[PDB]
């Protein structure tokens, strides 16, 4: 299927 | 998200789904203000990484030993590196790559 996304933030 | 003065350095992670960060390149993405969605570097299960021309070896990525995290590691930060920051896998265009939570990195003139 589609895109997957992540979830971005500072490390 | 991170805020920096030029010249600063600031450390991204992305967490995404197990499944796929065993098995498919994940993308970095960022977007700035009033501008479009545009691919910044993505990594392989393997650690090979590939880079867009404006990175220029101050944006280097790799993949957590032991989670499912890739790191966005950026150096020499200017102004026009502020934008929000995301990642994604599996994208049908690159404008998709910004659909996802992003996290906003500001870099402020000095």
């Amino acid at each position: 299927e589609g895109v997957v996304h992540g979830v971005a933030t500072v490390a | 998200g991170g805020s920096v003065q030029a010249g600063g350095s600031l450390r991204l992670s992305c967490t995404i789904s197990d499944a796929i960060f065993s098995r498919y390149a994940v993308g970095w993405f960022r977007q700035a203000p009033g501008k479009e969605c545009e691919l910044v570097s993505t990594i392989t299960p393997d650690s090979t990484t590939t880079h867009s021309d404006f990175v220029k070896g101050r944006f280097t990525l790799s993949r957590d030993n032991a989670k499912n995290t890739v790191y966005l590691q950026m150096h020499s930060l200017k102004p026009d590196d502020t934008a929000v920051y995301y990642c994604a896998s599996r994208w049908r265009s690159v404008s998709e790559g910004c659909g996802g939570q992003g996290t906003q990195v500001t870099v402020s003139s000095a």
